């Protein structure tokens, strides 16, 4: 299935995921597409900070859902 | 023969039955189809309204997620400066 | 006695019933004949939805009368 990851810069990343994929896998898929290391990623959905261990279904993340990504800013 | 004496008493009632039945059949059908039409239209509209409530509730959730992300971004980047 | 059930697309189901049978039995007969689960079924006569526990006799449903079948949405 598909989900979306919107960065604070406006950019929208599209990912192919399974409901059993963990947040660690999601960060790995964002790393492949955008080169951002998973340590420098924090994902927010439904007013919550997602934990690397739990899966997408754990957070009731269904298809076409939109996650928000927080990055590291070495200004 | 019995239908001959019974004829005068019953023939007018029986010669009009088929029309009386068709009248009641049509009146039943007209009341049911009018009710059904209201049923389908009211059901379809309310289903559309519910799906549009869920759409706006998801959008309200993305806006709050974005502002939470924006606060977390400022907090955690100020810390590790 | 025989009654007729008009569906939403115009079809007619034919049922053998008794004035004593309840709306439940009618829906069960519609299931046996058309494979439609009774919980999906809404039966309308004379402009009112019919309640599972009342009888055809309670609703003045006589021989060769026509009931109207409207299924429920999958969700909703």
């Amino acid at each position: 299935m598909q989900i979306f990851v919107k960065t604070l810069t406006g950019k929208t990343i599209t990912l192919e995921v399974e409901p059993s994929d963990t947040i660690e896998n999601v960060k790995a898929k964002i790393q492949d597409k955008e080169g951002i290391p998973p340590d420098q990623q924090r994902l927010i959905f439904a007013g919550k900070q997602l934990e690397d261990g739990r899966t997408l279904s754990d957070y009731n993340i269904q298809k076409e859902s939109t996650l928000h990504l927080v990055l590291r800013l070495r200004g | 023969h019995m239908p001959g004496e019974l004829r005068r008493e019953y023939e007018e009632e029986i010669s009009k039955v088929a029309a009386e039945r068709r009248a009641s059949e049509e009146e039943e059908n007209k009341a049911s189809e009018e009710y059904i039409q209201r049923l389908l239209a009211e059901e379809e509209e309310e289903e559309k309204r519910q799906a549009e409530k869920r759409r706006r509730a998801m959008e309200e959730q993305l806006k709050s997620d974005e502002e939470l992300a924006r606060k977390l971004s400022i907090d955690i980047n100020n810390f590790c400066e």
